[PDB]
């Protein structure tokens, strides 16, 4: 659902990160947050940056009304595994006799 | 090289427009034999 209203500046909302450069690829549900400078030129790059080195420092311009399709959407997926382990959160249905 | 190594470059308000296929290009070299420092690319990784 839509969050352009709570969460676009008109500056631009330059806070929520997003990484694209990484030498692995993302596993299913697993986050890394080592924003560690990355090299995408042969070149050695030490220190903190350097030319051809594409470091994992972007953020989205958000915008209220110049987001159409670039709009934020603050998105919730919920994921859940039944009959492998006793069940905790159960539904509202109640017990019998 | 050539279109990198052009001695008089395309006007601002009448700028030329140049398309090529059928060959071989590499970013590795182009960067390797004409050295560059101020470059910033949206959506491809310089490797891709």
């Amino acid at each position: 659902w839509n969050s352009n209203n709570l969460d676009s500046k008109v500056g631009g909302n330059y806070n929520y990160l997003y990484r694209l450069f990484r030498k692995s690829n993302l596993k299913p549900f697993e986050r890394d947050i080592s924003t560690e400078i990355y090299q995408a030129g042969s070149t050695p790059c030490n220190g903190v940056e350097g030319f051809n080195c594409y470091f994992p420092l972007q953020s989205y311009g958000f915008q209220p009304t110049n987001g159409v399709g670039y709009q934020p959407y603050r998105v919730v997926v919920l994921s859940f595994e039944l009959l492998h382990a006793p069940a905790t959160v159960c539904g509202p249905k109640k017990s019998t006799n | 090289g050539e279109v990198f190594n052009a001695t008089r470059f395309a006007s601002v308000y009448a700028w030329n427009r140049k398309r090529i296929s059928n060959c071989v290009a590499d970013y590795s070299v182009l960067y390797n034999s004409a050295s560059f420092s101020t470059f910033k690319c949206y959506g491809v990784s310089p490797t891709k």
